[PDB]
């Protein structure tokens, strides 16, 4: 037990990590995907305005 | 069973479906806008049993069921069981049927298109009815208290409307749509009866409060002077049979509840009070409009037959209005029910019988038809 | 005798077994839930004798038999033994073979759920019954009242489950099961009858103590007064006449048997007692159930033959129960037989009859199909 | 034995009581709430043997002794009972005189007066505390979590609270209390268990299944896929082991109990469930509430450990939610030891120190003072 | 240590799980923000490559 403790709490504590990293990534790609969301946004309503504004000529 | 081919009439809204024909001066039956469902699994093999009950059906069985209202603050959504409540109202009570009489359905002037649409759609498509007509419960507020000019105050279980009317005319920018409501009451009282120790939170529990409601409260003159008394001693308190034979004893909840309807903060609600939304419809209209709004403040629906409700807003009202001037509540005792008798009056108009959708119109145009035929 | 391929009805406890044709309003056999076994070694020979006994036999032969049940606490352990029970009594005394028959066997809605595929299976692969069904005790014991509403207290031989019922649908979370029951109630006089000096520990001499528990024993309206006089003159002792020409006289002992339903700390048990359950099983139901299984609380099974349980039970309830409502206990003629009465009216109703596990279900899926068929 | 006049912390619920010094991370004195009697005649003399044993004397001596909890669905019923629990929590364990140390206890928000009132009653009159303060366990969730906004769902043996507050101001409005709760899954469990063939009733028994249930129980992100390989294989059983050595094997009950949560009807509930509720109190707050109230969904209590809990939930709300909106769970492993945290912080907090009510204030007002001083 | 192990091993299991969730939702991450890269830049870009022509004349 001691020795599957060991791999229990080793492998809990790695996946922890594995969790926190894919946890991480996960909000970092977020932030991306927010950056990249707000880009989108931010240019199509760029165009979108502008045009709105010069939709005439 | 009718000898004539008079129109139906009928108010069916978020607390009770109101019914008779028109030409008469009251609903001849009154009960409330439900469909029960049962929410056991049956046992017992050849007792008979529905998929749904309705009416006073929903009530009666209400042990084993669970019980829904399909009209949400004024508007129809669930028209299926709505279709059932009309059918029962038209032909197990009445004893009509809407295929041979013209039908009038009605609606708070701000109440969303849909309502209108749906209500046209379905006794046109399900009932036949050869004709329809919504109409407006500010419109039938006033006719059957005998105004042309006034401010109707329909205060009843879903939505309150505040408008304001002058010589027939709607003065709709100055209507004040209120989300405060009985319905709000009901389940208002629900929370302060816990804190007092008695827990209501399902189905059975909320008809309960409701009938607690209805027969023990009122709102008081003076709020703070009843409040100090009914807090301080047992001299102002009612108690209320349950019926599994409990008994529960009520004290400022009595009031503190239907207060809310001058002190919205009370559920959380963004409101100055149902006094204010009055004074302040008729203070947006011209002043030679309000010299006879303020002196026909109206009151239809329900929480309206509550002791001092009249007096409480007139008194408010007053306090906020100039001198001079007179401020009056017109409150007459055909109270909570005088909307269907407004829609009685209408119906039976000869100049309103140029009003009906026919189920012509109705075809070629579709439902949507109604919102430029009514109004 | 039948003249038609009408369903069979068997109720099977750890008491009694009660069976007959469906459409009558009795059992046309009924057995003990016995199996015995001769516990000595033969010297003459040409005398017959058999390997085991059942029913009748078993206790006709029992001088120098061992008596065992199959059921316990509401569940078949001994499936063996279930099965001889239903040869005899199905073949030998109701002459009839099941392969030509539907069978309709019961259970409370609680009974552990190997109770209902094990009389699944010794009926289709035993007996080739064409058909099966179980249903619940309290669904029958509720037919046989005349109910379709109330709750059923089976203070039988094994298990008491207390199951409430309204409108014919089951209230599964209010059952609350009790373990206590006629075989406990045994049990106890075992005990108190060896404090006056007669001991009762073999199969013989627990026969006994059953029989005076049935025919000398009843609950007691008042316990504590019956006790004052029971304990202090003679002129309440029962004389019972042992097999053997000796006698025992019971005093107090008569009632305080029985009062182990309204005191189970009696035989250790951690509960106040059948009108506890009767209790809080209607006090978990809705509340707009209440009043209705209020006046209409149903006794079934036995036990309840105490010419004292009749009082005793409403006056224990009572004292419980909500004012205002009318409190009642019905103590049909139907006891000791309800099950099996209303296992009679299910299985003839035409609305039963598309309800039956069929044998091409059954080989299909195996019994565990019952859980999934029956309720 | 502490060396500072801090602030005891002591969230006394209907299942377990979790006690403190204020300023500490972590209670200090864990027991259940439990008072239990013997239920057996003694035949030994000079044995010692209380009138009644306490917390984990209660559960220690159990074997013999009728286990009786004080507090139900969140209000104390027998504070008599209580004050046994808290002489012993506070001078046994963590070893403190009251006098000088005022104290925090905790409530939902919708609780009783009575209990509030009853609370601070027996603190100042039976222990001589100084000072008192009630806190609602919703206020201490978010400041354990680092939160002023969020729906705190408190989801204990007694009561589901459902409580949203918004930068650190109630909204009452839209706490949707419900009467689902730990306690109630232990009952289920045990009916279940019957179904399986160990039935629980007894005091050992009720102890021992909530102890399954928080061990063995989860509810994962689908029942019904959960469920088809639980009821066709072993595959996803777990055994439990009995106090005598005998062990119970269990298969879907391990996720059906929990998943009533999801289903009330399992237990004869009128509601939708957790996620509904949640739901609510986030959709009847103010639009631009909304969503800070979706971001912070947070767990706090007990049932939080249930494996899968907090992402169900997310998921489970995240449907009834509008699309592109960020629904997000905090569920640290702090879970349910953050009502005790937050007690910490905030009795300690000089931000609050006005907060308590002194035993001045107390004898002039009464004790139901509480209910104007703390909120 | 049997039940550290279990705790442990749930540990480890809410890990494998949490990692799996976190797996679920990494790759929903990384398919959503590629999703929205590749949707977004993919046309908001193509708007502003419109935009040399929308606004050419």
């Amino acid at each position: 037990l001691s020795d599957k403790l060991k791999e229990a709490e080793t492998r809990a504590e790695f996946a922890e990590r594995s969790v926190t990293k894919l946890e991480k990534s996960i909000d970092d790609l977020e932030d991306e995907l927010y950056a990249q969301k707000l880009k989108y946004k931010a240019i199509s309503e760029e165009l979108d305005h502008a045009l709105n504004d010069m939709t005439s000529i | 069973d009718e000898d004539e081919t008079t129109a139906l009439v009928c108010d069916n809204g978020s607390g009770l479906v109101k019914a008779g024909f028109a030409g008469d001066d009251a609903p001849r039956a009154v009960f409330p806008s439900i469909v029960g469902r049962p929410r056991h699994q049956g046992v017992m093999v050849g007792m008979g049993q529905k998929d749904s009950y309705v009416g006073d059906e929903a009530q009666s069985k209400r042990g084993i069921l669970t019980l829904k209202y399909p009209i949400e603050h004024g508007i129809i959504t669930n028209w299926d069981d709505m279709e059932k409540i009309w059918h029962h109202t038209f032909y197990n009570e009445l004893r009509v049927a809407p295929e041979e009489h013209p039908t009038l359905l009605t609606e708070a002037p701000l109440n969303p298109k849909a309502n209108r649409e749906k209500m046209t759609q379905i006794m046109f498509e399900t009932f036949n009815v050869p004709a329809m007509y919504v109409a407006i419960q500010a419109v039938l507020s006033l006719y059957a208290s005998g105004r042309t000019t006034g401010i109707v105050l329909d205060s009843g279980d879903g939505v309150t409307h505040n408008v304001p009317i002058y010589e027939g005319y709607a003065l709709p920018h100055a209507i004040m749509r209120l989300d405060l409501a009985g319905r709000d009451l009901t389940d208002y009282l629900m929370k302060i009866l816990t804190e007092r120790g008695y827990s209501f939170v399902t189905t059975a529990e909320r008809e309960i409060v409701r009938d607690i409601k209805e027969k023990l409260c009122y709102v008081a003159l003076d709020f703070e002077n009843e409040m100090a008394t009914a807090a301080s001693s047992s001299s102002l308190e009612k108690s209320y049979e349950l019926p599994d034979g409990q008994v529960i004893t009520i004290g400022n909840e009595r009031f503190r509840c239907p207060e809310t309807l001058f002190q919205p903060s009370f559920i959380g609600m963004e409101s100055a009070g149902i006094h204010e939304t009055t004074y302040n419809s008729i203070m947006k209209c011209d002043i030679d409009i309000r010299k006879d709004l303020y002196a026909n403040n109206v009151m239809s629906g329900g929480t309206t037959m509550y002791p001092g409700i009249a007096d409480r807003m007139q008194k408010e009202i007053t306090a906020l209005a100039p001198s001079t001037m007179k401020i009056k509540i017109i409150a007459p005792p055909e109270r909570k029910y005088s909307v269907w008798i407004g829609g009685s009056i209408l119906a039976s108009l000869s100049t309103f019988q140029q009003m009906w959708i026919t189920k012509q119109e109705y075809d070629e145009a579709g439902p949507s038809i109604v919102h430029r035929k009514c109004f």
